[PDB]
């Protein structure tokens, strides 16, 4: 049985500006099969209203999702998103990068 | 959306007769023909979902799509074909829309008429004199009674087997004092030859 | 395999009279349907069942209502009868629904006539009438002549039966009734049937005829309060025997 | 009109965790959900706001009717997988169906199923035939083309009936699949250079990098076309800078028609 270990990429809407309105996103894609938890961080605390789109399935058998939150970059806050899935031994957690 | 398929048809023994359906629906899934015979369930004859012709023994049906028609086509006519003939489509819902029927009346092919009007033997338990008009072509129809006391009724065709025989017959009754075989069948057209034997 | 059975093949109804008709199927089909036919039209879905534990409408589902018991079982109910549904009832059954080509397999049907009273039910009278000498001496061959005369509603059976077996060949019976008064709408029923036999067999002095006819009528339940006798199911006959 | 499609997808699970559906199906046209159904709700819904507002509850009702007898059929099919792979635990089962409308006019349809993520049965309509990866699917093949009239179905449904219900959906909603949202493109330097992207809808984009006229795929890092959550897209390309040589590296874009050069000087 072959599983696939989910893609984790971390990025905001639009070019991001400290001081300035935006949304950070994880798009988490590839993975099989669907069961999957999702965590957004902010220096390492879990963000409480965060959203996500509805499971949707690609074309090769696998499956994505998009987790959000609504944010404002500052210089001293540092970004996350925590993904376990059956194919990872313990949470992979990336971080925003810009 | 409506199913439209002939309301009857007629055809002899041994021909070819094509029953159409046309529809007009919202998509398309398919086109059922099923067989239903008086009193009885129908069954599934054929379906077509392609445009050509699929055949299946005697019975072969055609579609076109793009006319939205078919026919249901039965070569080599027997009088076990006499039957309704049910047309249906699947919609883009995968509902079923069922035309109204094709009733198909079948006329046995006389070999060797013999057109005779009889008086049966009366019944002790009865008040009514009876009369059999008999052995006649398919050809000849059997017109109902203008009289309200005189019933008759319309042609059956009756398979002797152990002989191969087919014949037509018509029944006329009454209890009335001036009814006759002689006159029973006065409003049909009866063949010129009917042969009449004499009265007791 | 049975395939599909309903129950029953006849009843009548008085105005406000609850019924249930019953359907089972011993095909392991998944989808159910109840349909009505009536004169001059296409079939009309009046229940279906899609699948065991779900059930929806159809086109015609006003004054019935259907409870899909099993995966077997797909009963419809009439709880108060209609003059309206008066019609022929037929449950069919598929492999499943959303299945693009597959075909409905029906039950023999089962015919509800429905009366404001049931004052106008009548069984028929049976009467046979022996074949015409002449016919014998010009064919060779004997039709005799049974009639089923003033019955209502039209639910009849009519068969022959010689020397106690029911025959087929040589018999053909009207295949609609006829309205001994064709104006009125009630008007009761008469119906005819031949069997036809060879003039040895009918020579016979032994051979026994009989023209037998089911009616399906009242039934202990159905209140009656007419001078005439009840109009009950029953079986009414009338016989001939050959001679010589 | 762009190429566009419409496909169907269904998830079952043999064994699933006890909040997780045991059926799951979703509709989309090209990027977009339109529908969606599983085994918890029991209920068909719309996922696009121009499916809901075109599509009486009528629709919902009857489609809500087929997905539940379709959830039953999955399951039967599951069952009979699992039993004949003699595998124990939990197993999914995939399907996807649909259609394209080709920009030139020419129309695709496909149809397939898969067994834990990889490829199980594929249909050829053009032939008439299942492709079978393994000696299970070899048998459920045998038994589906014994069924010619369903095959026939399926070709019809694939051919006619997609297309058909494709355009009706491309009609309802225009205002979102047929408009069009240029991309807003810059370079910059992180030694590689970067081509972003950002902003853009149709999500489909063809980015690349050039060396000195010349464009070396094995060179260039390609990003994924990643959705920024507001209906429009965004995507990068990279390309690594030597150090002991300069070149004339140049970004090109392909979107909608449009072609963009973002020379780096
Ligand atoms: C075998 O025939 C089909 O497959 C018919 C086309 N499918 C659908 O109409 C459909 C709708 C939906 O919501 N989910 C799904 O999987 N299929």
């Amino acid at each position: 049985m072959i599983q696939r270990t989910p893609k984790i990429q971390v990025y905001s809407r639009h070019p991001a500006e400290n001081g300035k309105s935006n949304f950070l996103n994880c798009y988490v894609s590839g993975f099989h099969p669907s069961d999957i938890e999702v965590d957004l961080l902010k220096n390492g605390e879990r963000i409480e209203k965060v959203e996500h789109s509805d499971l949707s399935f690609s074309k090769d058998w696998s499956f994505y999702l998009l987790y959000y939150t609504e944010f404002t970059p500052t210089e001293k806050d540092e970004y996350a998103c925590r993904v376990n899935h059956v194919t990872l031994s313990q949470p992979k957690i990336v971080k925003w990068d810009r | 959306q409506n199913i439209d398929q002939p309301t009857e048809m007629t055809a002899t023994e041994g021909a070819i007769v094509q029953i159409n359906c046309t529809y007009q629906t919202s998509g398309f899934n398919g086109l059922f023909w099923y067989q239903q015979h008086a009193g009885e369930a129908p069954t599934f004859l054929s379906y077509n979902v392609l445009d050509g012709l699929e055949e299946k023994g005697r019975f072969s049906s055609f579609l076109s799509r793009s006319k939205g028609y078919s026919y249901l086509l039965l070569k080599e006519l027997q009088m076990k074909d006499s039957a309704s003939y049910l047309c249906a489509v699947k919609d883009s819902n995968y509902q079923l829309i069922w035309g109204a029927g094709t009733k198909l009346i079948i006329k046995p092919d006389i070999q060797n008429p013999d057109p005779a009007v009889y008086q049966l033997r009366d019944s002790k338990s009865s008040d009514k004199s009876v009369c059999l008009f008999t052995d006649f072509d398919s050809q000849t129809n059997v017109s109902q009674s203008k009289d309200s006391d005189v019933y008759i009724t319309d042609k059956c065709v009756l398979d002797m087997r152990s002989m191969d025989f087919k014949s037509n017959s018509a029944v006329a009754w009454s209890n009335k004092s001036d009814f006759a075989c002689a006159n029973a069948f006065n409003n049909s057209i009866i063949p010129e030859d009917t042969f009449f034997p004499s009265p007791e | 395999n049975a395939g599909v059975t309903q129950t029953p093949k006849f009843q009548v109804l008085k105005t406000g009279q609850s019924m249930t008709l019953q359907c089972a199927q011993d095909m392991n089909h998944n989808s159910m349907y109840w349909y009505r036919q009536d004169p001059g039209m296409g079939l009309r879905l009046i229940y279906y069942s899609a699948s065991e534990g779900t059930t929806d409408k159809g086109e015609v589902p006003n004054g019935y209502n259907v409870s899909r018991l099993n995966k077997r079982e797909f009963s419809l109910r009439l709880e108060s009868a209609a003059p309206s549904q008066t019609s022929v009832y037929f449950c069919a059954s598929s492999v499943w629904t959303g299945e693009g080509s597959g075909e409905l397999f029906f039950g023999e049907g089962s015919r509800l006539t429905v009366l404001e009273d049931l004052k106008n039910v009548f069984p028929p009278e049976v009467a046979v009438f022996e074949p015409s000498e002449a016919e014998i001496s010009h064919t060779q061959k004997a039709t005799l002549v049974c009639l089923a005369t003033g019955f209502y509603p039209d639910h009849v059976e009519l068969s022959w039966w010689v020397n106690g077996k029911e025959v087929h060949s040589g018999v053909c019976t009207d295949p609609q009734p006829l309205k001994e008064q064709p104006a009125l709408n009630d008007s009761r029923y008469a119906l005819s049937s031949r069997l036809r036999v060879s003039a040895t067999f009918w020579q016979n002095p032994r051979n026994h005829f009989r023209c037998q006819v089911q009616f399906y009528g009242l039934s202990e339940n159905d209140e009656w309060t007419q001078d005439r006798a009840k109009p009950v199911t029953q079986i009414v006959s009338a016989e001939a025997w050959g001679r010589a | 009109m762009r190429t566009h499609s419409l496909r169907y997808f269904r998830l079952g699970v043999s064994d699933p965790i006890h909040g997780v559906p045991e059926f799951i199906s979703v509709g989309y046209v090209d990027s977009h959900p339109i529908t969606t159904y599983d085994s918890v709700t029991r209920q068909k819904e719309p996922r696009a706001p121009w499916m809901a507002e075109n599509l009486a509850p009528d629709h919902w009702e009857r489609y809500t009717q087929l997905l539940r007898g379709w959830q039953q059929m999955f399951k039967v099919e599951l069952k009979r997988l699992q039993r004949h792979y003699n595998h124990s635990g939990s197993h999914t089962y995939q399907r996807m169906i649909g259609c394209e409308l080709l920009e030139d006019g020419s129309t695709t349809g496909f149809l397939q199923y898969a067994y834990d993520g990889q490829d199980f049965l594929i249909f050829n309509k053009d032939t008439l035939s299942w492709l079978a990866v393994d000696n299970v699917a070899h048998t459920i093949k045998q038994a589906w083309e014994a069924n010619q009239h369903e095959l026939l179905y399926q070709k019809n449904w694939l051919e006619e009936e997609c297309i058909a219900w494709l355009k009706r959906f491309l009609e309802y909603g225009k205002d979102t699949l047929q408009r069009t949202e240029p991309p807003l493109v810059r370079v910059n330097r992180k030694t590689a250079l970067f081509c972003k992207a950002h902003g853009f809808y149709p999500p489909e984009i063809y980015m690349t990098w050039m060396k000195n006229g010349e464009e070396i795929v094995q060179e260039i890092d390609y990003g994924d076309i990643l959705p920024s959550g507001d209906g429009t897209y965004q995507a990068w390309a990279s390309i690594e800078l030597d150090p002991q040589s300069s070149n004339l590296y140049s970004c090109h874009v392909e979107h909608s028609g449009v072609h963009m050069v973002l020379q780096v000087p």
